[PDB]
């Protein structure tokens, strides 16, 4: 069972620096190269260099040559992919792999399980909740739909339960979207019961960790 | 890349369906070639290595070959899991590296063609006295996906500052989007009642809302 | 310019009567590479000649390696005939197994 | 391994 | 110890006798592994030594793809060459081509090299720095122009820095039995005469590995590189070396004759006289 573990998911302000790693086992270290693939989102599989950790010997794809440096360290069994200044266009998926020679075998026989990276001019900012309310005066559905709004928070993710995670069936927290203001957000609908409106009451417990907020807030129609 | 890949295949479950994987004399045609799976949301497998083989866990259905500057992937007997994105690679000389191609992606056609649920929100009382507002376009369940979307005012093409998402699948393995829209009372407000119209396989599916 | 070919006959192993050995005939520093070479026994050429493939030294001269298996006897005669634009007549170097 | 190209002269 | 992968290729122009010749070998520092003859029925890349047999189709497949590749340019550039020195058609040239890299004892990358020759003589020549080109005449300046503009020497460096010593590497492991092993000398010496007035005392060097070898004399102390018949180091056939180095000398004063072997399997270096 060879495998390589890669460093954990990345935010970064454009201009600092950033190193992930792959560390190798179950293989002797040195006798393989470790290559580095970009994969922007969306689309498919670049190759952006690799190192030979046997003899430190490390080189480039043209399109990466003099954006990043690829060093290793035989006695951790560690590779590195490194950035002096990030581009707000580094934002990716970066996957290290295990590939023995350049002929010819070839070949990248294992994969790490990828690195996420993503870069922004946006400050840590949390969101502001909205409520959605429902057509409360209906006409047998029989069902009717509510939910909450988040919006202008910076980065992802966020946790939107429901009455404190009393309501399970219903819910369903949609995939937020990317602003060109740089900030997310998204929406949590939840569709009940139109009889129910009358007795029952509505919170969205939205959470934001980076950002450190906490917010409830009920949900209600208006004339 | 100067390795070139078709984006898509289909196949319905059974069925056979090879990639072409088109290169030239310094790439595909002087070094070998192998090919990677991507279950999305995954990183990428070793699928077929040495132009032609099989690791361990790979079935005997994947087949591959190579001809001159050109490689194919043969799946033969196709799956529901075979749907994914599939990469030939060569080293190219010209480059020392290696080149993917740009990938294809690898459809099954079983699912059945589901239609879409949307529920469009105004804005709350809330975003209002914060001088702002925004609509909310939410869709959910449906098959195959990737949609356009469109708002009307009074009845015309607006795009005052249209957000929307890509697809991504939900849970129970159907497709969901939303698409915000954002203006200031004075739109809001000067306007008849808002429409947001989903097409999705020239099925129009449009809900409205008006400031009262 | 030219270089005529520098001709070495020789075994294999030190030389023993009646036990199989490998004559060699090393033709080393000429050109150009256009060079005919016959192992001989008693004057006439021996059929199953094996050689080396061409290759050069770093002066750019080139070298060459013809050989055969053999069993040496006190009365066999053994020689390389070697053929090149250097050359008036096919040089023919005998075989001295003191040499 | 061999330099794959023969340049041209 | 040291090792070097160097590739020699050889083409000749045969006007009006089909094809223009074309030899390729593959050398690790005195054994050859792998070849291509144009004449050859095969076409193909093929081994020649017992450890690159391993080696799977995609190499062969490749390799061979590559030295064709080859020899189509070298069919041109024949013709190329015949145009800068303005020469017929009539006549048989030669174009030689030797390119590798060397590495240390640490099998770190020493030293990459990728030389031209036409005729015997050296025509263009990759620097040390790999980067720049020795031109030797008008007609080479025409192909270093051509090889700047089409980044040659790049490809080249990253060639012998990177897969060259990459896959000499490889090879020593595989080979590790043969390549790596240091055979050394069985050495003797013979006496003989036919006249009186002197004798020829000649000293042999046999069976060893690698071939770089000296052999010199000396009447105490001093270089008798004078009387200094000395045949170049020969292959035996079963992968090791000779060589001998002789001086004729006046009747009995063979005490004052010595024979110094230097080599990489010798602890000491070693000395010998007739007895």
């Amino acid at each position: 069972q060879m495998q390589l573990v890669q460093s954990g998911a990345e935010v970064k302000e454009p201009g600092e620096s950033l190193r992930i790693s792959c560390k190798g086992s179950g293989y002797s270290f040195t006798n393989f190269w470790i290559s580095w693939v970009r994969q922007m989102p969306g689309k498919g599989l670049e190759w952006m260099g690799r190192v030979d950790p046997g003899y430190s010997y490390s080189t480039y794809s043209p399109s990466f040559q003099g954006h990043v440096t690829i060093s290793a360290d035989k006695s951790t069994s560690t590779a590195y992919l490194q950035w002096n200044s990030l581009k707000a266009s580094d934002t990716a998926m970066y996957y290290c792999a295990r590939v023995q020679y350049s002929g010819y075998y070839d070949w990248f026989d294992p994969w790490g399980q990828g690195t996420l990276v993503t870069v922004s001019s946006a400050s840590t900012k949390g969101p502001s909740v909205f409520p959605l309310a429902p057509s409360s005066k209906s006409t047998s559905g029989g069902t009717a739909a509510l939910g909450c709004l988040v919006k202008d928070y910076f980065p992802e993710p966020v946790t939107v339960s429901w009455n404190s995670g009393a309501l399970t069936s219903g819910v369903h927290t949609f995939p937020a979207v990317l602003q060109s203001s740089g900030l997310y957000s998204l929406s949590s609908v939840v569709t009940v019961p139109s009889s129910s409106l009358g007795t029952q009451t509505y919170i969205c417990n939205v959470n934001h960790k980076p950002s450190n907020t906490k917010v409830d807030k009920r949900v209600e129609p208006k004339s | 890349a100067v390795v070139t890949q078709p984006p898509s295949a289909s196949g319905t479950p059974g069925q056979r369906v090879t990639i072409s994987c088109s290169g030239s004399s310094s790439n595909i045609g002087s070094n070998t070639v192998n090919w990677y799976q991507q279950v999305p949301g995954t990183a990428p497998k070793l699928l077929i290595y040495s132009n032609n083989q099989r690791p361990s866990g790979v079935p005997d259905r994947f087949s591959g070959s190579k001809s001159g500057t050109s490689a194919s992937l043969a799946i033969s007997g196709l799956q529901s899991e075979d749907e994914a994105d599939y990469y030939c690679a060569a080293w190219d000389d010209s480059l020392n590296g290696w080149v993917f191609g740009g990938g294809t992606k690898l459809t099954v056609l079983g699912q059945p063609k589901a239609n879409p649920t949307v529920t469009l929100f105004p804005p709350s009382s809330e975003e209002l006295q914060a001088n702002k507002a925004t609509l909310v376009c939410l869709i959910s369940d449906f098959y195959p996906g990737a949609v356009t979307v469109a708002w009307k005012a009074d009845g015309s093409p607006v795009k005052a500052g249209v957000e929307t998402t890509k697809p991504s699948k939900q849970s129970n393995n159907k497709y969901a989007a939303s698409s915000y829209l954002s203006l200031t009372p004075e739109q809001w407000k000067s306007h008849r009642s808002y429409s947001c119209q989903v097409t999705h396989e020239g099925s129009t599916v449009e809900k409205t809302v008006a400031p009262t | 310019i030219q270089r005529t070919p520098k001709i070495q006959v020789y075994s294999r192993h030190p030389a023993e009567n009646g036990k199989s050995n490998f004559l060699n005939c090393y033709v080393s520093g000429f050109h150009p590479s256009d060079i005919e070479v016959d192992l001989l026994k008693n004057g006439e050429r021996i059929e199953k000649v094996e050689h080396s493939d061409l290759s050069f030294s770093k002066d750019w001269s080139f070298y060459l390696l013809y050989y055969t298996e053999f069993t040496p006897t006190e009365k066999d005669e053994y020689a390389c005939r070697v053929n090149h634009v250097t050359l008036s007549q096919p040089k023919i170097v005998k075989w001295d197994r003191d040499m | 391994r061999m330099f794959p190209n023969a340049p041209y002269l | 110890g040291s090792h070097s992968m160097r590739y020699f290729f050889t083409s000749v122009s045969r006007p009006g006798r089909g094809e223009p010749r074309f030899i390729a070998v593959g050398y690790v520092d005195d054994t050859q592994f792998v070849r291509f003859d144009s004449d050859a029925a095969s076409q193909r890349m093929e081994p020649r030594a017992p450890w690159i047999e391993q080696e799977g189709p995609e190499y062969w497949d490749g390799e061979t793809r590559k030295v064709k590749a080859h020899s189509q340019t070298h069919r041109v550039d024949l013709g190329t060459l015949r145009g800068y020195y303005n020469q017929s058609e009539a006549g048989s040239h030669t174009v030689q081509r030797m390119y590798g890299c060397d590495v240390g004892s640490d099998w770190r990358f020493l030293r990459g090299y990728h030389q031209y020759a036409y005729d015997g003589k050296d025509y263009i020549a990759l620097k040390e720095d790999l980067r720049s080109w020795t031109a030797a005449d008008m007609a080479a300046q025409t192909t270093k122009h051509k090889w700047e503009a089409a980044h040659v020497a790049e490809q080249l460096r990253a060639y012998l820095e990177g897969t060259c010593v990459e896959w000499l590497r490889r090879y020593l492991e595989n080979g590790k039995e043969t390549l790596q092993r240091t055979d050394a000398p069985k050495t003797h010496m013979t006496h003989h005469a036919v006249s009186d007035h002197e004798a020829t005392l000649r000293c042999w060097a046999l069976s060893f590995y690698p071939a770089e070898i000296t052999l010199t004399w000396q009447r105490d102390g001093e270089d008798q590189t004078q009387d200094t018949e000395l045949v170049e180091t020969r292959p035996a056939g079963d992968g090791t070396f000779q060589k001998w180095a002789a001086v004729v000398v006046p009747s009995g004063q063979e005490q004052r004759y010595t024979c110094h072997v230097q080599h990489e399997g010798l602890p000491k270096p070693l000395t010998l006289r007739w007895e």
